[PDB]
């Protein structure tokens, strides 16, 4: 299959028509994007297949084909851009200054911006185009809007 | 095999994108089952 580096749509024809589900990264021949868009399920790439090779549901996060590539953090100061991938429209990007989400085992920088929930997975960018995690895993604040972890995985 | 992937572009960095999107400190926590709550 095509294992160009990129940004990737994650489709199903199971429902009616053909369905956006999420979005991933392919870098250095692995394909990468967050656990509940796939559940660890095998992919199709043209007439290829990926098949899951790591994977951690309270990370949220699983690779295909080869180890976790993705190791880029946010610094912490700049603003990033989200590359959004929203079903049936053109990728999008969007410039913003991370939050932060405090939990007990330490400080991840957070990104509120709303999307489809097919957006999942779409890469969060440094200013040198790095990645330094997906979108989709966060919270329901108090007014109701969304805010997404920038979640990042490990290079083993 | 139900899903299958289709590149959607390359990544990198736009000058000038729009920005959108405040800045919130937010005091979390996380389940076993990578479910976000708020604290």
């Amino acid at each position: 299959g095509e294992t160009t580096d990129g940004v990737y749509r994650v489709m199903t024809r199971r429902l009616l028509g053909s369905t956006q589900v999420g979005v991933g990264v392919m870098q250095e021949g692995v394909f990468h994007t967050m656990w509940h868009v796939t559940k660890g399920a095998a992919l199709r790439s043209g007439e290829g297949r990926l098949d899951p090779y790591w994977g951690d549901v309270k990370q949220d996060l699983v690779s295909y084909c080869g180890p976790w590539k993705l190791d880029a953090a946010w610094d912490g100061l700049s603003e990033v851009q989200l590359l959004a991938v929203p079903p049936g429209e053109r990728a999008k990007n969007i410039q913003t200054l991370p939050g932060i989400f405090k939990t007990k085992d330490g400080d991840i920088g957070a990104v509120a911006l709303d999307y489809p929930a097919g957006t999942s997975g779409s890469p969060i960018l440094d200013k040198c185009g790095r990645v330094i995690g997906l979108y989709g895993n966060g919270v329901v604040i108090k007014n109701g809007s969304y805010v997404s972890a920038i979640t990042q995985g490990k290079r083993e | 095999v139900d899903m299958y992937i289709e590149r959607a572009g390359d990544i990198t960095w736009e000058k000038d994108a729009e920005v959108t999107g405040n800045s919130p400190r937010l005091d979390v926590a996380l389940d076993e089952s990578g479910d976000f709550s708020l604290v």
